[PDB]
């Protein structure tokens, strides 16, 4: 997907301030809390019985760190997301059979987490640029369904 | 199902929104128009630029409708009946667009209520806006 | 909103389905598994090949649940309450999958009821299955 | 999208029997009837007040003929749907701003119409092949959103 220079500026400036050890776990945890059917794919993570159990689950935090790494890898390759995500697409599509609507949901949860952390700094034009990013990642992750 | 705890969470978050409700509704509309530009085609007679008095005035209407839903949370189909007729029969709003505005409302709340937007409250608000959206699209195929 | 005419259309189409209901439910499941292979992961203990007695037996269960909904069309949340608990709490069925099975049920009806699958009746059946799907996913976020 | 030889066989064999002057109008008409918000894009077509008015509307029938032509053009180019639909994507996405979920809905309505017309011949494996076709067309028509 194509971001304008102003969009790339808004995205990269915010992302350099992201805590990459935490924000991924926050987004994955909120996905499991807000859209509970996604817990189907994480039975091995243990205690997911309450929001507090999910958010403080160390496996959720560690796996969320991997997820955010992939978003970061996408940000470095905005003009070529399909090649970047080919391996993750085969995993999530061919092996896991995650419905691709959930890629969109997780991207939107991450947007909510960025809005929570950054407040007024997460302006509507900054959000619009991030929506293009998370849509491009979700489409790339779904490419093996297409 | 809006649980008792959901209703408590939603009332409390809306209570903290306070008299910013209308400003927040306007911000959510602006986020939707910039993030999901397909939605702008429903408002050709609106100027949708930043600071537009029409978007500000409409955001207040949106917020008042949401506040009516909060105040009648156990009876939202009846509370929102006239609004669901408008959006389905007259405006022909695509159901997919209610998910878009709901997300932008969540983003707006998260950007303004850092203490209140816990995961539990995020979930509750999400269910509330999905329930509102279900009523507002119910005159299509519900 | 299921209108009076919708309920009439759905009762009449289901009446014409007659005692093929269970066979048709099994066919709709097979169409879903072949057309949308992600859905097969909910049935790892099923053999999903053509002619499978497990798919046949389950199609009968699906049809009986739909028939219960037809018979209690004005009270579907209560009629389907136990089934919605199962699909949301125990099975964790992704809501997107109910649209997939609903489509395959429509396809099955269309392939078997050439006189009855008018556009009006197609619309009515679509609303009915969307209403059933709304109840069955309502223990998530409704 | 890639159809297997067996899938291509199932699709092309059925399609040669399709009445191309009627099936497109049936699918467009049912879309307008079953998903009434789509009538927003067809105000100039006149009487859409009842199912009978929609199905017998001569503009619905004529426009549906154009739609089916595009599906036919897709069938001749299954291994390259993006180039085939580039012009239609710019129309439906950049100019009309049709939400791409409706491309999926129309594809599914067309599947229902084929099932209605062909009956038992529209077997579950034949349907599965057509679902891959209509998904590929919908994705190609949406490519300008990606
Ligand atoms: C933008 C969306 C997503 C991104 C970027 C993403 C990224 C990743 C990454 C980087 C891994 C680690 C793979 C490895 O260890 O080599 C992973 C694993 C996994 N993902 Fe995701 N993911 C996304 C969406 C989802 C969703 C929505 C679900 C389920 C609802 C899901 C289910 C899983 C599972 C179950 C694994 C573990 C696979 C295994 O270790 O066997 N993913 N994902
Ligand atoms: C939370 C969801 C929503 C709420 C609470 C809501 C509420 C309202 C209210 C209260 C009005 C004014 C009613 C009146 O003046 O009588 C209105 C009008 C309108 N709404 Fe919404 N709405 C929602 C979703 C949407 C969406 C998603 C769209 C389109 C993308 C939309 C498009 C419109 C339009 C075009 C008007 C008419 C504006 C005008 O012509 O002045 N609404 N809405
Ligand atoms: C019209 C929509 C649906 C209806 C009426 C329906 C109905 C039913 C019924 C009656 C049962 C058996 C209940 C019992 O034995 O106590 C059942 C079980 C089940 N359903 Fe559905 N269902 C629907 C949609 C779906 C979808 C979309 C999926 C997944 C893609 C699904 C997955 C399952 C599974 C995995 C079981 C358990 C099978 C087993 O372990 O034996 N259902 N459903
Ligand atoms: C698979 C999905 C679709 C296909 C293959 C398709 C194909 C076509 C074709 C071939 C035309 C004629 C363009 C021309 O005259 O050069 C057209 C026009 C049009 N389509 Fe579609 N379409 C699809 C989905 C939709 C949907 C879902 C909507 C609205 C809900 C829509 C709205 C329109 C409109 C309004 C026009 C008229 C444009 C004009 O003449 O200015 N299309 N489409």
């Amino acid at each position: 997907m194509h971001l304008t220079p102003e969009e790339k500026s808004a995205v990269t400036a915010l992302w350099g301030k992201v805590n990459v050890d935490e924000v991924g776990g926050e987004a994955l945890g909120r996905l499991l809390v807000v859209y509970p059917w996604t817990q189907r794919f994480f039975e091995s993570f243990g205690d997911l019985s309450t929001p507090d159990a999910v958010m403080g689950n160390p496996k959720v935090k560690a796996h969320g760190k991997k997820v955010l790494g992939a978003f970061s890898d996408g940000l470095a390759h905005l003009d070529n997301l399909d090649g970047t995500f080919a391996t993750l697409s085969e995993l999530h599509c061919d092996k896991l059979h995650v419905d691709p609507e959930n890629f969109r949901l997780l991207g939107n949860v991450l947007v909510c987490v960025l809005a929570h952390h950054f407040g007024k700094e997460f302006t509507p034009p900054v959000q619009a640029a991030y929506q293009k990013v998370v849509a491009g990642v979700a489409n790339a992750l779904a490419h093996k369904y297409h | 199902m809006l649980s008792p705890a959901d209703k408590t969470n939603v009332k409390a978050a809306w209570g903290k929104v306070g008299a910013h409700a209308g400003e927040y509704g306007a911000e959510a509309l602006e986020r939707m128009f910039l993030s999901f530009p397909t939605t702008k085609t429903y408002f050709p007679h609106f100027d949708l630029s930043h600071g537009s008095a029409q978007v500000k005035g409409h955001g207040k209407k949106v917020a008042d409708a949401l506040t009516n839903a909060v105040a009648h949370v156990d009876d939202m189909p009846n509370a929102l009946s006239a609004l669901s007729d408008l959006h389905a029969h007259k405006l022909r709003v695509d159901p997919v667009n209610f998910k878009l505005l709901s997300h932008c409302l969540l983003v707006t709340l998260a950007a303004h209520l850092p203490a209140e937007f816990t995961p539990a409250v995020h979930a509750s608000l999400d269910k509330f806006l999905a329930s509102v959206s279900t009523v507002l699209t119910s005159k299509y195929r519900g």
